[PDB]
RNA sequence: AGAACCUUACCUGGUCUUGACAUCCACGGAAGUUUUCAGAGAUGAGAAUGUGCCUUCGGGAACCGUGAGACAGGUGCUGCAUGGCUGUCGUCAGCUCGUGUUGUGAAAUGUUGGGUUAAGUCCCGCAACGAGCGCAACCCUUAUCCUUUGUUGCCAGCGGUCCGGCCGGGAACUCAAAGGAGACUGCCAGUGAUAAACUGGAGGAAGGUGGGGAUGACGUCAAGUCAUCAUGGCCCUUACGACCAGGGCUACACACGUGCUACAAUGGCGCAUACAAAGAGAAGCGACCUCGCGAGAGCAAGCGGACCUCAUAAAGUGCGUCGUAGUCCGGAUUGGAGUCUGCAACUCGACUCCAUGAAGUCGGAAUCGCUAGUAAUCGUGGAUCAGAAUGCCACGGUGAAUACGU
């Protein structure tokens, strides 16, 4: 069953699972502190931004489990994840951001290495002279 | 060639500064594909900028980006005899990007212990209009003002419109020349 | 392309498996550090001369059936061109291409 | 000019592959040699009429033959003794005991390989190739092909150098990953040297074969039938 | 943590035969248990090949080929001896191998 | 940069020729084609004629050559001088 | 696609010509194995296991020697002699199939105008008409989201409880692989010849055939492969063959194609710190163990692949350290040792490391890819693979400027 609201936050092929509840201004990520997972790096500023935009930097509590990233990017799945869950305090919060573009699933899909070529789109370099 | 309008990829505003102009800047600071090193390097640079002048975090950044900002480019359009190089107006998208690119191309000539100090010395300088890209702006506006003395197929064109029921032209155009 | 390079190669592979499988710790006893004044001698090189004419080190896992020099693929029993010919004709299970 | 064949990657997508077996990606060379040796030699044994496809299968401790015929009657030979001689040698090649079942009504005149044989046969005996190829097409689309493409080459006209010909009619699209695109290249000799004809046939976009399936599907058998795995 | 006490896996390089054979076992599992079973989509494998496309001259084109091996599982949240007994008679076999062992 | 492994590396093949020469310090130049092998005490005091890819070249073996191979003192390649065309010192 | 010998064409030297391997016949031998010794090894002598298959019980076959012929064998010549196959122009935007019409006709027309588009995409339209290839579509794959599964997958809550999905148990949840839901200038607005179509608006992950792959016309080019393989013309068949050994294309005169990694500070050095997806592993890989100086060693649980292992995933992140001094960047060469894969590391193989210690501070002509999961840059794994990666193939991480104009 449900007991917390839930966000999926899929951006850049990282997924932020985000369980939101009333509390104090507070983050735990993978049963570890912020100084540990995002210590002094630009990712620290990414995750606080959606709480600062909604001015609930002191009364939302969060629990964060994240798979399938890299360090700065997982913070970016968190940026979509916090607002994905927060649709169930206000459903029109998420509507107006979807109309501005500013919450959205990230706009790049997979592309493969191509047949006979040295990269995804780069062909075999040759002088031929 | 292009036969209809096609937009550009850009990402959303900054995670510290909440500005597009910051979001394009850290992007043009990018080295090895890594946006996550350039973010910290830009913010550590602006904090040094804040010790040089105690008025804002962006003080020398925003105004460098005002002073070294171009407006014009040169294109080549010539057939037959002699018509010379022909100037065009730059769109805002390229104004902003030429300025930030010139600010970091200039910045690298310095050797210090963090990239942040370097980039902070070129912004503080360009802010006072003694930067290295003051010259790059000046050269480009002098050349665009000079090369309007003659432009493409000018002599025959002055006949060609007037006989076609079409309006004034001087520039290559789809379906027929000027 | 020649039958003589196919004829050498085919006999080497059945005897590489015969002779070296039962002489795989002999390699440890005469080269590797598993000996330390123990044996290290002529009496076991009396036996490693059998896996020599026919041994993995002379069996380039190729040309045991087909007459194409290099690009062999030991998993099909074939080479570049004959993998492509059999795909064209559907004679391989599961053969498609990646589209992702 | 160019001549590419692109449809080599389609042949388990809305049509059957000529082989379906499992080898745990370690025994594939041993199983691919037995599957060839069984292809080459069974279609020579039923050489007394024609065949439209050959489909070879690996059950537990067994090798199982499927065949697509003009009829289950006079193709495989009268008496089941002739079909037991087929299991005798199929069993010998793979190294396990052998099965055979007979199937399918589909004529080999809708199919590639009897069409390519029939147009080389004219050319081998120097009768015709200007209209021999067009009657192939006529005879093919009247039994079910929405389109057929033919290329004939050889030493055509008795000429001391080589010539080409081609003919397309109906639709043969290759901007694809599906359809049945049923294909054969004949090779045969005549009193000038070697000749050959290339036949691409298009039966349908999801017709042609005994298949329509294109994947291993995961919502299968269970479209909206949900389980909770708990409290039930 | 719900798991199985005996492993059954189905492995094929042809995708259509294994999907049918799996479906016959899912019904066997539902006939020899208390819950609504279906396909476990365990990660399906692909081994990567590169070859020529002209026998000698020019290489700007080449070819890349795939062969896939499709993996199914066929287990209740905890299986029973009545499931393995019914399963093993009702399993299909013509181009898939079912292994009933662990390893 | 690199050197070889441990134990003897004599083999059966160098052994049977060498053994009839070692009792007598040497007898005759030993016709050798299996030039992949390392030198050893049993091979000191001898003269081993070492096939090169074309013919055997006689090697007098000494106490210094004992770390070295047999076909190493024997050529396999060609030479040109350092900025012109010139026929090779090496067969 | 992994060139020590093998491979491998080439070469030399041993050794033989129905021939080194098939079928067919004649004769002697069971084939196979193990083993001492001479010889480089082939080979030869001698030893030891076995006398099997079938049988006018002679003898033959399997396989080996040897011979007779058919015939095997040939990177043998020939690709203005071919079959099979494929590169180019190009994503050109055309090419062609059925057929009428205008000229005496070769041929045109269609296939060209206007609007729209990368496009012959599609609206309008003339004797050019209709339609297919190219290309649009179904396709596979992905994306929110709908959907099913429920392990080798997961845990908002609850339990055993060291508070670990290990396990009682649960389906809110990532989560994996798949049908795919969705998007059509259809909707609403502007434009545009009604219109196709472009652009704006909105809900939605997203408005512009959704992202991505597949994807390449008839066909000239005397294109190129006889060396996958087919094959005549046509030559050797004691050989333009073959068993066996060793060498070789990575020599060196110089230059040159291409890629890696680096020339630093965004970073390296050390130490510590964070989350992957993908996939392969029974003469293989593999925890722990004892052994070792890193490297590695044997012993061995384990391993079919979200079960164990490669794996500490790296880049990226933290601190202290380091600028123009070729260093605290880069660490090559080579001596030399320790180690590896292998009868065999020397020219031509992998890895650790000690001593000494260079080039390189962004490079002339030249020279290529890119519209976005791209470019770039990092690690990972596999095909190849005895032993060679920096290469190639695929996977996932972080992830950019701009597209006015022809």
């Amino acid at each position: 069953a449900e007991n917390q609201y839930y966000g999926t936050g899929r951006r850049k092929s990282s997924a932020a699972r985000v369980f939101i509840k009333p509390g104090n201004g507070k983050i735990v990520i993978n049963q570890r502190s912020l100084e540990q997972y995002f210590g002094r790096e630009t990712a620290r500023m990414v995750v606080r931004q959606p709480l600062e935009l909604v001015d609930m930097v002191e009364k939302l509590d969060l629990y964060i489990t994240v798979k399938g990233g890299g360090i700065s990017g997982q913070a970016g799945a968190i940026r979509h994840g916090i607002t994905r869950a927060l649709m169930e305090y206000d459903e029109s919060l998420r509507s107006e951001l979807r109309k501005a573009g500013f919450v959205t699933r990230d706009a790049r899909q997979v592309e493969r290495k191509k047949v006979g070529l040295r990269k995804a789109r780069r062909r075999p370099q040759f002088s031929k002279r | 060639p292009r036969r209809r309008v096609i937009g550009q990829r850009k990402i959303l505003p900054d995670p510290k500064f909440g500005s597009e102009l910051l979001a394009k800047f850290v992007n043009i600071l990018m080295v090895d594909g890594k946006k996550s090193t350039a973010e910290s390097i830009v913010y550590s640079a602006l904090e040094t900028l804040a010790q040089r002048s105690g008025k804002s975090e962006l003080e020398a950044f925003e105004v460098a980006l005002e002073n070294v900002r171009p407006t014009v480019e040169v294109k080549s359009r010539r057939v037959g005899g002699s018509t010379y190089q022909v100037p065009v107006e730059v769109r805002p998208v390229r104004r902003n990007a030429l300025a930030m690119r010139w600010i970091v191309e200039a910045a690298r000539k310095r050797g210090d212990k963090s990239m942040a100090l370097r980039l902070a010395n070129e912004l503080s300088d360009a802010a006072e209009n003694k930067g290295t890209a003051v010259k790059k702006r000046e050269d480009v506006h002098r050349m665009a003002e000079a090369n309007k003395a003659f432009a493409h197929y000018r002599w025959l064109s002055l006949r060609s419109f007037s006989h076609q029921a079409g309006a004034s032209s001087k520039q290559p155009a789809l379906g027929y020349l000027n | 392309a020649k039958q003589s390079m196919k004829a050498r190669e085919v006999k080497r592979v059945a005897l590489a498996d015969k002779y070296f499988a039962k002489r795989a710790e002999l390699k440890a006893i005469i080269s590797d550090v598993n000996a330390s004044d123990e044996d290290r001698w002529n009496a076991v090189l009396k036996l490693q001369t059998l896996p020599r004419d026919s041994s993995p080190s002379r069996q380039r896992n190729r040309c045991r059936q087909t007459g194409r020099p290099h690009g062999f693929l030991r998993k099909f029993g074939l080479s570049r061109i004959k993998v492509r010919e059999a795909a064209m004709r559907g004679e391989i299970p599961g053969l498609k291409k990646a589209s992702w | 000019g160019q001549k590419v064949h692109p449809n080599g990657i389609r042949l388990g997508i809305v049509k059957p592959w000529n082989s379906t077996w499992f080898a745990n990606t370690k025994e594939f060379a041993d199983n691919l040699d037995s599957d060839f040796k069984v292809r080459q030699y069974l279609t020579k044994e039923l050489a007394k009429a024609s065949v439209s496809r050959i489909v070879i299968e690996r059950p537990a401790k067994s090798i199982r033959v499927t065949i697509h015929t003009a009829r289950p009657g006079i193709v495989i030979g009268k008496k089941g003794e002739d079909v037991e001689k087929l299991r005798k040698v199929v069993a010998d090649i793979a190294g396990v005991p052998a099965q055979i079942n007979i199937a399918e009504v589909r004529k080999p005149e809708l199919d590639a390989k009897l069409v390519a044989d029939s147009i080389t046969s004219q050319l081998e005996r120097r009768v015709m190739f200007r209209r021999a190829m067009k009657r192939a097409v006529q005879n093919a689309m009247r039994l079910g092909a929405k389109g057929i493409k033919v290329e004939v080459s050889g030493r055509l006209g008795g000429a001391e150098i080589a010539r080409t010909e081609w003919y397309r009619e109906g639709r043969v699209p290759l901007h694809t990953l599906r359809a049945d695109i049923d294909y054969n290249t004949s090779e045969a000799h005549t009193t000038y040297g070697v000749i050959g004809v290339k036949v691409w046939i298009f039966k349908g976009e999801i017709l042609g074969g005994m298949a329509a399936v294109e994947q291993p599907e995961k919502p299968a058998a269970q479209p909206k039938k949900q389980q909770r795995k708990g409290r039930k | 943590m719900q798991n199985q006490r005996i492993r059954i896996r189905l492995k094929a390089f042809d995708h259509r035969l294994i999907d049918q054979a799996t479906a016959e076992i899912v019904e066997t599992a539902k006939r020899t248990g208390a819950q609504v079973r279906g396909p476990i989509p365990l990660p399906t494998r692909k081994e990567r090949f590169t070859v020529l496309i002209s026998p000698h001259v020019n290489k700007d084109a080449r070819d890349q080929y795939e062969i896939r091996t499709h993996l199914r599982l066929v287990d209740i949240v905890e299986p029973t001896e009545k499931t393995v007994d019914a399963l093993m008679r009702l399993d299909l076999a013509a181009g898939v191998d079912v292994q009933i062992s662990l390893g | 940069p690199r050197s070889l492994k441990k134990g003897p590396f004599i083999d059966l093949h160098l052994l049977k020729k060498v053994e009839k020469a070692v009792e007598s310090g040497d007898k005759k130049p030993l016709r050798t084609w299996s030039r992949r092998s390392t030198i050893f005490p049993n091979m000191i005091g001898l003269t081993i004629a070492v096939h090169n890819g074309r013919q055997h070249v006689p090697v007098f073996v000494t106490d210094e050559m004992v770390g070295h191979k047999l076909g190493e003192f024997a050529p396999t390649r060609t030479y040109r001088g350092h900025a012109a065309d010139k026929k090779a010192k090496k067969k």
